[PDB]
């Protein structure tokens, strides 16, 4: 229930950033390097509501290089992977800083 | 058919014992953590003062 | 021949019973708790829920329409949804809610976040070409009235370049698919910058940051390619899975419908229950025919095993002074013609005037004759009220027996324009000595073909229509029908 | 008719359900007084330590 709850996301969202940054790509780490047709459902929306309570961590995700571990796991054959990850991907350029 | 009058005192009856006898059985069956628990208060009161004569 | 004999129900059978009894269709649901609010209805908080399912049904009716996808209708009365069902529902119902509130606003912050990349894409091309601040984007129709004010107010100079984008672009509501020109604003000085904004939303212009440097432009080129085609990529993959959820809800919103009405509409009779009073147990106090109430009592008898209940429910029997509502046939080519009736040259004049005049007293006496039989199905004051009941009765058929006079004398209207119409069409358009056959007999005939239905069927067929209903209702409806009335309204389907 | 038979009936399920809230609050009471039998009866049990190390 905390990764649906609104009340984890918005009170623990530089709890990312300060746990020394790469702890919030640890839950990367394991997003890119495992497969986990039903756990990586839960890497996607974790890592958006990331994103949406935290517009400086978009750089953070492109440093990471996330965006395109989550763009290519959008064409993963799973529904419901693929249903959380297009909607993980349309939050991480929502916000759209000049490249 | 006169058996309507008939058929109020045959089943309207018997929603009047199943909510008699078991909505009080729930309250009968309440001295567990009313008779059991409510005593099992008194006796540490008993044991606070045997633990000096003792 | 109705009763208002009471039918009692047991609120395990509630749902069950009331659904099938409203599945038939025979019921009047007569509310007899009138000292009460709109309000506190014993379900006031779950009929909002069936409106809340219909506030989002006619939500989603709306959207299914402006992507245009086709609906499947299936047409058939479903079985209706138990409130077992109903909590399951408000999950697959807030899910497509949810979802589709959701993607149309993110699609529109996509969209917007597609053309503005676009847009700062097609500046780095074209100013990296000329290049071997302030840069921005404006319209070609504008672009020469630009720089005539730009000459003007800045009036030192700016170098400005002209170049013209390809094919046409578009921000969302300004402006909606137009090919606009870049221009560049270098000008070194860092106090016309105040000067040249004003000028810039003035002229309504799009600027964009460029990083001004060389192979910094490639740079940022190189990333707002890969920015863009995965934003494209995205946008589609929102679209398709956009409609793959419309077609899935085309599936839905038509038998989707008929659940929550059915639902809302037997919900608002569980509004219409007896008094709510003091036990598990309900009470109804229904309008039923005597021809029926076998059939329903059968009904009832079904109600009370469909929700599984082991108690059958009854029906008591009484009797009251009040409204006896009608009930009859209604059959099908006699439901237009009733509900009509339930909104309430010198021989000839001498002889037809009095036959019809006895036809009028033979329609009276037909009519006297009924209140007779009426009455026999069931004094300061009794005798200015029998005054004002007979002598109404004596000028009143002298009225009456008058206006059965014109359905000769509007014969007599008929029979005169017939031969004027009939005379064009025998006498002018005919007897043409040189040019008849052709031209001359065809617009006259066609007046003998369209102008006279408009002119004797339409306008006096419907004025002795009407003057039809006046021998019905104030002429024959006067003798026998008290007029005061009061309809059954079963409790329908849809 | 069949409300007169049911109302006289609801006071029956009524009444089941009315002393089941009074019995629940007597005993109450009663087990103060039959939790407070222990100080009559656990001298005793420290008569046998009484006698044990006597």
């Amino acid at each position: 229930p905390v990764h649906k709850s609104e009340k984890f996301w918005r009170e623990n969202a530089a709890r990312l950033n300060e746990k020394n940054y790469e702890l919030l790509k640890i839950l990367t780490k394991l997003l890119e390097v495992s497969d986990d047709p039903q756990v990586l459902a839960v890497a996607a929306h974790d890592v958006g509501e990331y994103v949406r309570h935290y517009p400086r961590g978009k750089r953070v995700i492109e440093q990471l290089g996330g965006k395109q571990l989550v763009m290519n796991h959008m064409h993963h054959e799973d529904q419901q992977v693929r249903y959380n990850a297009l909607l993980a991907v349309q939050k991480l350029m929502v916000h759209n800083w000049e490249y | 058919s006169d058996a309507d009058v008939q058929k109020q005192i045959k089943h309207m009856m018997a929603f009047i014992e199943q909510e008699a006898n078991e909505k009080a059985e729930e309250i009968d069956a309440k001295a567990e953590e009313e008779f059991n628990i409510e005593k099992g208060r008194l006796v540490q009161t008993q044991r606070l003062k045997i633990m000096e004569y003792y | 021949e109705m009763t208002l004999a009471q039918l009692f129900l047991q609120s395990e059978a509630a749902y069950c019973c009331v659904s099938e009894l409203g599945e038939l269709g025979k019921v009047q649901f007569r509310d007899l708790n009138p000292d009460v609010n709109v309000f506190q209805r014993k379900f006031v908080n779950e009929v909002r829920r069936c409106e809340e399912m219909d506030r989002k049904l006619r939500f989603v009716e709306k959207e299914i329409r402006k992507a245009n996808i086709p609906i499947m209708d299936t047409g058939e009365n479903p079985e209706v949804p138990f409130p077992r069902d109903m909590i399951d529902l408000e999950a697959n119902f807030e899910k497509i809610e949810n979802e589709l509130k959701e993607i149309n606003t993110n699609q529109e912050a996509l969209k917007r976040n597609f053309l503005e990349l676009t847009e700062l894409k097609f500046i780095l091309r074209k100013t990296q070409q000329f290049f071997d601040f302030v840069a921005g984007v404006i319209n070609r129709e504008r672009i020469p009235t630009f720089e005539r004010m730009l000459w003007r107010v800045c009036r030192g100079n700016v170098f400005l370049r002209q170049a013209e984008i390809e094919n046409p672009l578009e921000d969302p509501v300004t402006g909606d698919y137009v090919h606009k020109s870049v221009f560049i604003i270098f000008f070194q000085g860092d106090q016309l910058k105040n000067r040249v904004k004003k000028i810039c939303e003035g002229f309504r212009a799009s600027l964009y940051p460029c990083p001004e440097t060389p192979q910094e432009r490639k740079e940022m080129a190189s990333g707002v390619n890969t920015r863009i085609d995965d934003l494209q990529m995205v946008l589609n993959q929102t679209e398709d899975h956009r409609q793959r959820v419309l077609q899935a809800a085309a599936k839905n919103i038509r038998v989707w419908f008929i659940k929550v009405r059915k639902m809302k509409a037997i919900y608002h009779t569980l509004n219409l229950c007896n008094i709510d009073v003091t036990q598990k147990c309900l009470i109804a106090e229904v309008w039923c025919p005597v021809t029926d109430l076998d059939s329903i009592q059968f009904a009832l008898r079904r109600g009370t095993e469909h929700s599984g209940s082991t108690v059958p429910s009854i029906l008591n029997r009484m009797q009251t002074n009040q409204t006896p509502p009608t009930y009859n046939k209604t059959n099908k080519f006699t439901y237009g013609f009733q509900n009509i009736v339930d909104a309430y040259l010198t021989f000839l004049n001498s002889f037809k005037m009095k036959m019809s005049v006895i036809l009028g007293i033979i329609h009276m006496l037909f009519g006297v004759s009924l209140s007779l039989f009426n009455h026999t199905y069931f004094f300061g004051d009794t005798m200015v009220h029998q005054a004002i009941h007979t002598i109404e009765y004596c000028l009143g058929c002298i009225s009456n027996t008058a206006s059965y006079l014109r359905l000769w004398a509007l014969s007599l209207a008929h029979a005169q324009l017939s031969e004027v119409l009939w005379t064009m069409v025998i006498h002018i358009g005919l007897k043409v000595k040189s040019l008849a056959g052709g031209l001359a007999l065809f617009f006259i005939f066609a007046a003998f073909a369209t102008l006279t239905v408009a002119i004797l069927l339409i306008m006096e067929g419907l004025s002795a229509f009407l003057h039809a209903l006046r021998l019905h209702w104030v002429e024959f409806q006067n003798k026998f029908y008290s007029g005061t009335g009061f309809k059954f309204l079963p409790f329908s389907f849809e | 008719q069949g409300i007169q038979q049911l109302l006289q009936a609801e006071k029956r399920a009524a009444e089941k359900v009315a002393d089941a809230r009074k019995r629940k609050a007597r005993r109450l009471k009663q087990a103060k007084e039959e939790a407070q039998m222990e100080v009559d009866q656990y001298r005793r049990e420290r008569e046998q330590e009484f006698q044990s190390k006597q």
